């Protein structure tokens, strides 16, 4: 039935639809972008000079 | 589908499972084709980072072909026999 | 225009947080907007009210 | 629902000749499910190879 | 990468829905297009629930 009434309403249905792309238009704005998940262990360097 | 049918009608297994096969042929080589042609891109890619592209592209398009030609085929046959043992199991 | 070339201009406090604004709130404002127009829609079953 | 005409007609030709290679395909796919109900053993030992 | 192979998930699902609608309007007359809708939703949903 959940199904059924959004068939009874298209608007209610398209309203969904813009808000779940404009919510993606700003994830993807704020999303950080990478090559590859770094996997790699945090460093930390100590430097001296003699 | 091939449950449902079974459950509309008394169609013995063969019938069910074959009409269940036909009637999902069409959705299933649809989806086949559509994204066939959506990772052929990936296989033909070339240009930064192909040998990757490549490497993905081909493992899927090879999985997918596979998949539609053998495993359409083969899950009818897997439903027969998986109803004919419940039939064995009732005896 | 006063200064020579070794003169080199800076910015604090809130002049300085006016000028490396990103500007982000505007377009966060008409979206906001946006959404209040499309749950207006929503109930109302209509594109115009 | 808001977007389909109810009994589309009038195809044009090259998708009605893609149609009929589907017809065709699913009647031997019907003969081949058939082939492969029919014998069961033979088909499960090529599963086990594969 | 996981996205541009899921453009193939987001089409099957549609895909099979829409196929089911038109089957419903073109085997059936006298079927409104939305009752099509509700028809072929009420049939299908339990599968793309799953």
């Amino acid at each position: 039935m959940f199904s059924k009434f959004f068939i009874e309403r298209p608007i209610f249905a398209s309203v969904v639809a813009i808000i779940i792309s404009i919510a993606g238009i700003i994830g993807l704005a704020n999303l950080p972008v990478e090559q590859y998940p770094s996997l790699t262990p945090p460093t930390v360097q100590v430097s001296a000079t003699y | 589908f091939a449950m449902e049918e079974r459950l509309k009608k008394g169609k013995s297994i063969f019938e069910a499972a074959i009409n269940a096969a036909k009637l999902r042929f069409r959705p299933i080589i649809m989806t086949s084709l559509a994204f066939t042609f959506g990772v052929l891109p990936m296989i033909f890619a070339t240009g930064a980072g192909s040998a990757s592209r490549h490497s993905l592209g081909t493992g899927l398009i090879g999985g997918m072909i596979a998949a539609s030609t053998l495993a359409i085929f083969f899950v009818p046959l897997f439903f027969y026999l998986l109803e004919n043992f419940n039939e064995w199991l009732d005896k | 225009q006063s200064l020579g070339d070794e003169y080199s201009i800076a910015w604090s406090g809130s002049a300085y947080q006016e000028v490396s604004s990103k500007g982000a709130g505007a377009y966060a404002f008409v979206l906001g907007m946006i959404f209040v127009f499309l749950i207006l829609a929503a109930q109302y079953e209509r594109w115009l009210m | 629902a808001l977007f389909l005409t109810r009994n589309e007609s009038k195809p044009f030709y090259f998708i009605q000749k893609f149609n009929d290679f589907f017809d065709w395909s699913t009647s031997v796919f019907s003969s081949g499910v058939a082939y492969i109900l029919k014998r069961t053993i033979r088909f499960v030992l090529v599963f086990c190879i594969m | 990468f996981a996205l541009v192979l899921a453009i193939g998930i987001v089409v099957d699902d549609a895909i099979i829905v829409v196929e089911n609608i038109d089957r419903i309007l073109h085997e059936d007359s006298n079927i409104s297009v939305k009752d099509a809708a509700i028809k072929a939703m009420n049939e299908v949903s339990s599968p793309v629930i799953s």
